[PDB]
């Protein structure tokens, strides 16, 4: 048998490890280690950008397998266009602060 | 926290030309001027 | 292979301290009792002033820069033979 | 505050005090070559352990005790050991090229012959043999160490790891023995060179590894892993098993196929 | 590119004396040591 | 032994803006200082046997 | 905080900067090296003293120009400036090794320089081949030195080496596969594979060239059994690899400068770059004994390396071929930096297929040892790597600075660093068909006119050096602060602006998968 | 044959640059053949021609390293 | 041996090297012809007002650029080692000569007959004749008979060097316990000149190699007349 005697993650994980750790129990992704799924795109269900500012970069890949990424500034406001392909990008702004 | 900006993330001054002029002339003439200055060396040896 | 038992499905800790008493151990204690058995000082050989050993190009930086750093002085001749 | 699993490391001066280390060392041998003096060489190797020291203290500090290592850094890690133990291989490969070199083409002066006329090479069944079990025992006991740390059970871990330690040292004192021993040495041509540096590197590398080994001996007795979390344990048993098949390339190579 | 013009404007004059000062940091100590080659080879 | 991880947790996650390398304490400053003196000190050192050794002898 | 921030760094920006300040200083020391050379050349007779002295001269030069301003420059500065700002990342996966990496160079440094001040120096060639550089012939201090040098260069690189391939497999966004990320950090990640996999075995090599300087080894030593050609394969394993290693972050600069100045969004066919400099890479570790066709090696292992010699012309054709379509149809912008890059394609070619001429054993023959291997490799070194940098300098300072150049002093620099170099190099051509051989302090009479017009050339390539300091100078002295660049959406590196601050990416990019 | 002796002739076992082990075989074949021919009491002069074709491949300092280290007792090759 | 203003190859004394200047004028033509359609396509990409900067379709192109390379490369490659494997046919040579590098001189072995051998050094500058080539010049020449297949063996009992005639396209390595072959054959009498090809201290630039090729009747005088 194990005595026991070992520590797990769910005891002993501490600061930024723990918190990976139980936003993804929650299914959440605070620290950006999945990539989002597209929307349509369209300006009716435009990709939606989480940001805790009030601009993020995009980069667009606008067709499955494009080696070039197009790379722009999505402010706080209206929807932008990507200027290759003219998908559709808003900034949701939040803070993590708690 | 540490200064942002033109000029300021970089280890040397930019504060004044001249100052600057001083500072490259030491840093680039001391590079270029070694070799000739371990040539000396070797030839007042032997 | 040179190997046969047949794949032991228990716990992975439980296998491996199997096999670490009931295998691996009990080689390294076998080859302690063969090496414990095969190691009496054999008789040197014939001292022979080869040019292609002993080699001195420059003096080691210890000792009277003549002696190898494990130098056993039982069967490892200097240059010159052995020290008497 | 950062939205990424990344760690921006606090400045540090370790790396400035290991880089002059390398030049107390590197120096050091040279003063010790050529001016007879081995006080520089002293200096760079206590600034050299100060600087390991310090520096993987830290790592353990970023790690166990702040909560630094999100999977994508542990990631990097793996990543990081992997490439390392990459370069350890090809560091090894030029001794095992110079080797065969040698003992192919053995030159006149050896008496076109290898084994060359006049060395008494060791018997591969003796000592060789020992060490080559020696080792291979601690490759399974290190495994039964990963195991119980796996399955959460701190007295196998530690007894497991224990013992693979006694192995490693037991390997350490059967070479410097047989090095005692040998009728043969560096300075005996090109079969005491190959020999002595390549067996030598590796016994440096047994050595360096069993060091390892006795820092996951001791941060496992303090609680420093989980039964998820612990690479520093699964770098070292890498680098262990890399020390493991460059013995068992250096038993057939050197030992056997040379003798 | 695009930049806003000079915060301190370096004139003709400015840039004579820094192309001048850079020229001599590599001239003088070089000209010097190749000037005394044959004084050298006597020692 | 007893497990005392959790004690370390709170020290080095102190919010008192030390570097990782001085954060356990007075000792990490002397090691540091000892680690300092030695590097400093051997590369002057080693610098002076580099002069030492340019110039001919015996 | 000075301290802090420029001895204890964990920040790939400053690291980068470091390194671009080391690689200039080293620039400085390589150059003087190369004028003592062609001053000892400039006429017929002796200037400074027999072959040593002039081989200490030739050696040093070799080593600094190689491990102290390309490595330093491309890798240390270009790679840690640029790699992480284009794949969006926060800093290098190991910052804190990222700065032992740079921290070695000026030790790596001293121990060369210690090298040339001891005894009658190091006079071996960079390739330190034995026994000239053995206990014997090279007495006292000054070989090993050379090797500890080497050993500390090497160390630095190999850690730099993991740090870049691990940044750039772990560290990108979750969307972008290694097939949208940029050429340069392609060029990069297969340069570090090379000296992941090169550097330990040329360790190998000196270290045992050092146990037979002073522990009786006879690796490379006949009495011993050892063999001096064994020290020749150990030393080109690597030896070729670092040509590669030197050339392949210049191919990822000049992809950027050509795609940028051309004003695409993009280089011509990504994919065929991509597989042109793994092909290249891979290739360089199959054709090192062309260093070596006069040894005395077996007529079949002449025909294997001329053959997979000659092969690298293939990859390396659809980079030059890639490079011309780039420019096809581009709104070209006439820049300094543009003018280095189109400069590279030439000369690079020209110097590349001097190569393939050397890669045919028979000809190899009567050229090896030679001043046509000489103008082979500055045609690709002070040609290719040099044109590549001064490119990467001038597009990337306002960038690193946050100033601009004055383009037309940029220009004229370029000019005059045109003429001197063309006029140094291209009539050692002459010299090595008619059989001037490497490493000689004098010549025959009938060699004076070509040597005299290269001597000539070197001057004029001091001038472009001096002119380049003031340049620098000036942009720092003037202060016209950066506004606006052009092409951001596919030049990552310059969305942060210029400088960009300490910390970028502490928010990564949004990307998303379709 | 030996009077018609101008250089040696090829050999296929050494059909290669380096000639090294071509040399050191014709000097252990003669001084091999003597060895045999003055123990039988028999004639040297059937060993000539690896006298002769040593003589002719093998640097004067090598034959001369060799003539030493077999006085001497160290040569290391088998006679 | 060189001459002022020479461009291209020392005229070949042997038909390997007659050989050599063939191969080379072809592999030439192919590096001016590369070297000037590389240049000339760059002035025509940048001589046009006219664009297309939209993404261009590289599988066509992509293959003339990897087809007509590789069989360029076989088109040096077949007469490259046509010239290699010729250099490695089978002669019978007449003679065998060896040389032994030292720092800073050659010194020749003619071991065939009679115990045959010299050291060969520089004239130095202040000692040349009226009319001798700085440098190249020495005291005792490497006579040789012209129109013969002679095996030339090369070592050292040092350092490395490297035993050079370019105009009878040799270069042998000359490496210590080692014994390298190469063959000569001068179908010209005269005097034929090469420099130490491997650094090798202080004096590299100073151990040079003259050849003097004769009729056989004078090289066989000359021979008993060393001895
Ligand atoms: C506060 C306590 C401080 C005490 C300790 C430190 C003293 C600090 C002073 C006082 C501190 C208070 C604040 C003062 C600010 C700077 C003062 C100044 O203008 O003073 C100048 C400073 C800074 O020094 C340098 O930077 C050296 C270069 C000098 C200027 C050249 C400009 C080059 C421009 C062109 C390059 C283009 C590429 C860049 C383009 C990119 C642009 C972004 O001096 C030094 O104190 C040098 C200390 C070393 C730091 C790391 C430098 C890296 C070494 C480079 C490799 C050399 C290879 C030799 C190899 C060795 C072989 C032997
Ligand atoms: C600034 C540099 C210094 C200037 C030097 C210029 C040279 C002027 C000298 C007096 C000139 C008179 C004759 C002109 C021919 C000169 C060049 C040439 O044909 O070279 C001659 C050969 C050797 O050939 C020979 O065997 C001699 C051929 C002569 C035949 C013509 C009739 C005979 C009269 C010539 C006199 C000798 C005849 C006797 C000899 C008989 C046989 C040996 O040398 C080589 O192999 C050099 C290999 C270099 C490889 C580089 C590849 C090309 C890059 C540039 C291409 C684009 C252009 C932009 C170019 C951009 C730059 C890269
Ligand atoms: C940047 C550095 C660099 C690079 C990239 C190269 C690239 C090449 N080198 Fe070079 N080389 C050196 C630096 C470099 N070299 C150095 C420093 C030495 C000397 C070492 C010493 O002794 O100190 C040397 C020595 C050297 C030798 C040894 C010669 C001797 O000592 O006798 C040889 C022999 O094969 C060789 C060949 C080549 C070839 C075939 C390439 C190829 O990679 C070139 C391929 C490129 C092209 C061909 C041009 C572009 C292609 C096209 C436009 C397509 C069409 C072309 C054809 C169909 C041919 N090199
Ligand atoms: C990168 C490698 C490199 C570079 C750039 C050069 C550049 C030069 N080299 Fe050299 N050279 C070698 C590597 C290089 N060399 C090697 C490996 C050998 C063989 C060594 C051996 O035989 O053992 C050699 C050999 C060699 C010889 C033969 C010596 C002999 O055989 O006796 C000669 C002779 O003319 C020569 C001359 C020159 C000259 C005049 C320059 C000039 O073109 C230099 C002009 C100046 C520069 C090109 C500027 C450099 C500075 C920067 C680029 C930094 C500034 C940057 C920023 C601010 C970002 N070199
Ligand atoms: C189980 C092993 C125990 C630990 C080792 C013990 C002592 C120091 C050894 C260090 C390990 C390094 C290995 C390679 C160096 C040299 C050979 C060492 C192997 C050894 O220890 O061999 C001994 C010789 O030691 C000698 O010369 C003396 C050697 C001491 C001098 C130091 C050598 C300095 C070499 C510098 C290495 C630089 C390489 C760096 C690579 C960095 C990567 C870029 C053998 O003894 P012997 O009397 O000849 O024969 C036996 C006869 N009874
Ligand atoms: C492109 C390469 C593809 C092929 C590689 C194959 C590898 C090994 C082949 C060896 C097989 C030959 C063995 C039997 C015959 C004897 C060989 C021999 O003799 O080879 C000798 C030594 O080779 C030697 O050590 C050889 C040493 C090996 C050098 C190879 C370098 C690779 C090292 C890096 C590999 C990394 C892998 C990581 C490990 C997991 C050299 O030749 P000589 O005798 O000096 O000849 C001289 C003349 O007298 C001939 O007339
Ligand atoms: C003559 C003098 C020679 C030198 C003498 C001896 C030298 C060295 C002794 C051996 C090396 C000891 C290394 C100790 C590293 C301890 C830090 C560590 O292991 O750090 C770990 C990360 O791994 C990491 O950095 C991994 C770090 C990997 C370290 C690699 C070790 C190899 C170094 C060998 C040196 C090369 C010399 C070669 C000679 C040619 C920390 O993460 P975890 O373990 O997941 O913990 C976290 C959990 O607690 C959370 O729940
Ligand atoms: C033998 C030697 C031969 C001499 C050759 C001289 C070499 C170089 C000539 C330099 C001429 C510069 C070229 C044209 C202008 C660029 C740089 C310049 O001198 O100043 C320009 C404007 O002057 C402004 O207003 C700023 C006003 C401040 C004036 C200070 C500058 C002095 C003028 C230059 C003359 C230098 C001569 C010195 C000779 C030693 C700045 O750049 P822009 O024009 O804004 O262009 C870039 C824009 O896209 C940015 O938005
Ligand atoms: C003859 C004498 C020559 C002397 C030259 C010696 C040079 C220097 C001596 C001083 C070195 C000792 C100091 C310890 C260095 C430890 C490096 C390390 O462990 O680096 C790690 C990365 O490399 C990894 O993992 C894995 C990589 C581990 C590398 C360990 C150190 C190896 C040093 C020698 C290299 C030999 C190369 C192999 C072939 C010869 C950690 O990266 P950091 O950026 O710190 O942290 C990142 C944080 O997220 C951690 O929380
Ligand atoms: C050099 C000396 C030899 C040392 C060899 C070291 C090899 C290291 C590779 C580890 O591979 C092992 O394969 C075992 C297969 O035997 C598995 O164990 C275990 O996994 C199962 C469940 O996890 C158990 O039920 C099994 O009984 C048990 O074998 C386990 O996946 C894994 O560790
Ligand atoms: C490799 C690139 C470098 C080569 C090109 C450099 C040209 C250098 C410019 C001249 O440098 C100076 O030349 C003076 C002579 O013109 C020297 O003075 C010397 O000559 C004068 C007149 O003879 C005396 O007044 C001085 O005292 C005496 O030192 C002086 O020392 C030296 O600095
Ligand atoms: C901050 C700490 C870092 C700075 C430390 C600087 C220490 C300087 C110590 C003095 O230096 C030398 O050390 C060696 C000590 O053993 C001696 O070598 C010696 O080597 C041989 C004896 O082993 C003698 O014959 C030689 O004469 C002798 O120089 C030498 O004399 C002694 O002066
Ligand atoms: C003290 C500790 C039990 C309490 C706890 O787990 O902290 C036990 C568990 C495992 C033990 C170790 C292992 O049994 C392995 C070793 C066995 C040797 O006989 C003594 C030392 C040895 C290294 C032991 C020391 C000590 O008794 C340990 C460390
Ligand atoms: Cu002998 Cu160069
Ligand atoms: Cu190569
Ligand atoms: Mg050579
Ligand atoms: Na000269
Ligand atoms: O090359
Ligand atoms: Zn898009």
């Amino acid at each position: 048998a194990s005595g026991g005697g070992v520590p797990t993650d769910e005891e002993q994980a501490t600061g930024l490890e723990r918190e990976v750790m139980l936003a993804a129990r929650k299914g959440q992704d605070p620290y950006n280690i999945l990539a989002p799924k597209a929307t349509s795109g369209t300006k009716e269900d435009p990709n939606l950008v989480p940001s805790i500012t009030n601009k993020r970069i995009v980069g667009c890949i606008c067709e499955e397998d494009n080696s070039t990424v197009i790379w722009f500034w999505l402010h706080k406001g209206e929807a932008q266009r990507c200027p290759s392909c003219g998908t559709h990008y808003k900034l949701v702004p939040h803070q993590l602060a708690h | 926290h540490y200064e942002e900006g033109p000029g300021k993330n970089i280890p040397f001054s930019v504060e004044n030309k001249w100052r600057l002029l001083a500072m490259m002339t030491l840093f680039f003439g001391s590079g270029f001027a070694a070799p000739f200055f371990i040539v000396r060396h070797q030839l007042l040896k032997k | 292979a040179s190997a046969a038992k047949g794949d032991h499905g228990g716990t992975g800790a439980r296998t491996w301290r199997f096999l670490t008493f009931g295998l691996a151990l009990p080689s390294v204690a076998l080859c302690t009792l063969n090496s414990w058995l095969h190691s009496g000082h054999r008789e040197r050989p014939a001292f022979i002033p080869y040019h292609h050993l002993r080699i001195r190009t420059k003096p080691f930086s210890w000792g009277d820069g003549n002696h190898t750093f494990f130098h056993n002085p039982r069967v490892n001749p200097l240059p010159t033979g052995y020290e008497k | 505050h950062q939205t990424h699993a990344y760690h921006m490391v606090n400045p540090s001066p370790w790396p400035l005090t290991g880089a002059l280390s390398a030049l107390l060392m590197t120096s050091g041998l040279t003063m010790w070559f050529h001016f007879n003096s081995m006080t520089l060489l002293m200096i760079g190797l206590t600034t050299n352990m100060l600087t390991m020291y310090q520096w993987w203290r830290d790592v353990i500090r970023e790690s166990t005790f702040q909560g630094h290592h999100t999977p994508a850094v542990q990631k990097g890690l793996r990543y990081g050991m992997i490439l390392f133990i990459i370069s350890e291989v090809l560091f090894f490969t030029g001794f095992f090229w110079a080797f065969y070199h040698s003992s192919l083409a053995p030159t006149p002066e050896l008496g076109g012959c290898w084994p060359p006329t006049g060395i008494h090479p060791l018997n591969p069944l003796e000592v060789p043999l020992l060490n080559t079990s020696v080792l291979l025992a601690s490759g399974v006991s290190i495994t039964w160490a990963h195991h119980s740390l796996m399955e959460g059970d701190r007295k196998h871990m530690l007894q497991a790891l224990f013992i693979t330690i006694t192995l490693g040292v037991y390997f350490t004192l059967l070479q410097a023995s047989e090095y005692y021993e040998a009728p043969f040495t560096i300075s005996d041509g090109v079969y005491g060179s190959t020999f002595f540096v390549a067996t030598g590197f590796h016994g440096l590398h047994v050595i360096i590894g069993s060091t390892f080994l006795i820092v996951c001996f001791f941060r496992q007795l303090k609680f420093h892993f989980t039964s998820n979390h612990h690479f520093g344990f699964e770098a070292a048993a890498w680098y262990w098993h890399f020390v493991d098949v460059v013995w068992l390339f250096l038993y057939v190579s050197i030992y056997w196929w040379g003798s | 590119i695009t930049a806003k013009p000079a915060k301190t404007p370096t004139s003709p004059k400015e840039q004579a004396i820094g192309l001048s000062v850079t020229f001599l940091s590599f001239l003088l100590p070089a000209g010097w040591v190749l000037y005394h080659l044959d004084n050298y080879k006597k020692s | 032994f007893e497990n005392r991880v959790a004690e370390k947790q709170k020290l080095f996650q102190e919010d008192n803006g030390l570097p990782v390398h001085l954060k356990g304490g007075a000792t990490d400053n002397i090691l540091y200082r000892v680690t300092m003196t030695l590097c400093l000190g051997g590369t002057l050192y080693s610098l002076y046997c580099l002069g030492w050794a340019s110039f001919p002898h015996k | 905080m000075f301290i802090n921030r420029w001895l204890f760094s964990t920040n790939h920006k400053d690291i980068g900067t470091l390194y671009l300040l080391f690689g200039a200083w080293a620039g400085m020391v390589g150059t003087a090296l190369s004028l003592l050379i062609r001053a000892e050349l400039g006429q017929p007779g002796t200037l400074l003293g027999d072959d040593q002295i002039y081989n200490v001269v030739v050696t040093a030069h070799a080593f600094v120009m190689i491990f102290f301003m390309v490595m330093p420059i491309m890798i240390g500065g270009f790679g840690n400036w640029l790699v992480p700002l284009m794949i969006g990342a926060p800093d290098m996966a190991f910052p804190r090794m990222n700065n032992m990496s740079f921290w070695l160079l000026p030790p790596s440094f001293l121990l060369l320089l210690a090298s040339s001040m001891v005894e009658a120096g190091a006079g071996t060639g960079w390739t330190v081949y034995p026994p000239l550089a053995g206990n014997l012939a090279h007495a006292g201090a000054s070989v090993d030195l050379t090797i500890f040098s080497l050993h500390l260069a090497g160390v630095s690189s190999i850690l730099g080496a993991i740090n870049f391939i691990t940044t750039i497999i772990n560290m990108k966004p979750p969307a972008m596969s290694q097939y949208q990320t940029p050429l340069f950090v392609w060029s990069v990640m297969i340069t570090a594979v090379l000296l992941l996999l090169s550097l330990p075995v040329l360790a190998a090599g000196i270290t045992m060239l050092l146990t037979d300087r002073n522990l009786n080894t006879t690796f490379f030593d006949p009495a011993g059994g050892g063999d001096p050609i064994l020290y020749q394969h150990l030393f080109w394993f690597f030896g070729h690899p670092e040509v590669y290693i030197l050339i392949l972050p210049g191919f990822g600069m000049i992809s950027h400068i050509v795609t940028y100045y051309s004003g695409k969004k993009e280089p011509f066919g990504y994919m065929g770059m991509v597989w042109a400099m793994m092909s290249i890479g891979f290739l360089g570790f199959i054709v090192w004994a062309h260093h070596m066709f006069t040894v005395g090696m077996d007529v079949d292992t002449r025909a294997y390396f001329t053959s997979a010699t000659m092969i690298i012309a293939i990859p390396t054709g659809v980079k030059v071929f890639s490079w011309l379509a780039t420019l096809h149809g581009g709104n070209i912008k006439w820049s300094p930096a543009m003018m280095w890059a189109l400069g590279f394609i030439f000369l690079f070619t020209v110097g590349g297929l001097t190569g393939i001429v050397l890669a045919n054993s028979s000809l190899d023959i009567v050229l090896h040892d030679t001043y046509y291997v000489v103008a082979h490799f500055h045609y690709v070194l002070s040609m290719g790597a040099v044109f590549a940098i001064m490119g990467g300098f001038v597009h990337w300072f306002p960038l690193f600075s946050g100033y601009t150049l004055n383009d037309t002093w940029a220009k004229i620099h370029f000019a005059i660093m045109f003429v001197g170099v063309n006029m140094t190099f291209f009539p050692q051509h002459f010299l090595g068909l008619s059989g001037m051989p490497r490493r000689y302090s004098d010549y025959p009479d009938a060699y004076t006119m070509w040597n005299t017009i290269s001597s000539m050339g070197s001057f004029i390539s001091l001038t472009a050096v001096m002119l380049m300091v003031f340049i620098i100078w000036e942009a720092f002295a003037s202060k016209r602060e950066v506004l606006t660049v052009d092409l951001t959406t596919t030049n990552l590196e310059w969305l942060n602006g210029c400088p960009p601050p300490y910390h970028t990416f502490e928010e990564p990019t949004y990307v998303n998968l379709k | 044959k030996i009077k018609n002796y101008q250089t040696a002739p090829f050999d296929s076992r050494f059909p290669n640059q380096n000639q090294t082990r071509n040399c050191w075989q014709n000097y252990l074949d003669f001084h091999r053949c003597e060895k045999a021919m003055t123990a039988k009491g028999g004639d040297v002069s059937v060993c000539e021609w690896y006298r002769r074709v040593y003589k002719s491949l093998c640097p004067i300092s090598w034959v001369s390293t060799w003539d030493d280290r077999r006085a001497e007792g160290t040569f290391p090759g088998k006679i | 041996m060189a001459y002022p203003m020479q461009l291209g190859f020392q005229d070949a004394t042997s038909p390997i090297m007659e050989e050599l200047l063939h191969f080379h004028d072809h592999t030439l033509m192919i590096v001016f012809l590369i070297s000037s359609l590389v240049l000339y396509i760059i002035s025509l990409m940048l001589t046009t007002k006219l664009t297309h900067t939209s993404t261009m379709d590289a599988q066509e192109v992509e293959t003339i650029w990897t087809i007509l390379p590789a069989i360029i490369l076989i088109l040096i490659a077949l007469p490259s080692l046509r010239i290699l494997y010729m250099m490695d046919e089978i002669n019978n040579p007449s003679l065998t000569v060896k040389t032994m590098g030292h720092q800073w001189y050659w010194s020749y072995e003619y071991t065939d007959y009679e115990d045959l051998s010299f050291d060969s050094y520089m004239i130095p500058t202040s000692e040349l004749k009226p009319g001798e080539l700085r440098l190249l010049e020495v005291d005792n020449r490497v006579v040789l008979p012209m129109e013969m297949t002679i095996r030339m063996l090369v070592s050292s009992e040092d350092v490395l060097h490297s035993w050079a005639v370019p105009s009878l396209g040799l270069k042998t390595d000359a490496i210590p316990g080692r014994l390298n072959q190469t063959t000569l054959m001068s179908s010209r009498p005269g005097l034929y000149y090469g420099q130490c090809s491997e650094i090798c201290g202080s004096n590299h630039s100073f151990m040079p190699i003259v050849l003097e090729l004769v009729p056989l009747k004078y090289f066989e005088k000359w021979s008993a007349s060393m001895l």
